């Protein structure tokens, strides 16, 4: 079931995560918070030229095995 | 070309991973 994905920063390191296609974008941000200490409200996740909405799943966005997403950091905006 | 260069930050990306490069350049806009 599960699979690994990567989350790249703009100019730093890359994060490796273990996920399932049924995982929501909100879950993935939780997993980053677990591995890096970044709250989800400070995280924009990007894939294929757009930011990803929290309540949608990876399979929803056609995110597959070994895909690389991008993490752009932010302050909490409302 | 073997590699691409980000036109904004000068990071180098292998040309074979084109979605990842394009996403990187997109993320500058954000
Ligand atoms: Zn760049």
């Amino acid at each position: 079931g599960s699979m690994q994905i990567f989350v790249k920063t703009l100019t730093g390191k890359t994060i490796t995560l273990e996920v399932e296609p049924s995982d929501t974008i909100e879950n993935v941000k939780a997993k980053i918070q677990d591995k890096e200490g970044i709250p989800p409200d400070q995280q924009r996740l990007i894939f294929a030229g757009k930011q990803l909405e929290d309540g949608r799943t990876l399979s929803d966005y056609n995110i597959q095995k070994e895909s690389t997403l991008h993490l752009v950091l932010r302050l909490r905006g409302g | 070309p073997l590699c691409f260069n980000c036109p904004i930050c000068d990071k180098i990306f292998p040309a074979t991973e084109k979605q990842i490069f394009e996403d990187h350049v997109f993320c500058h806009s954000l």
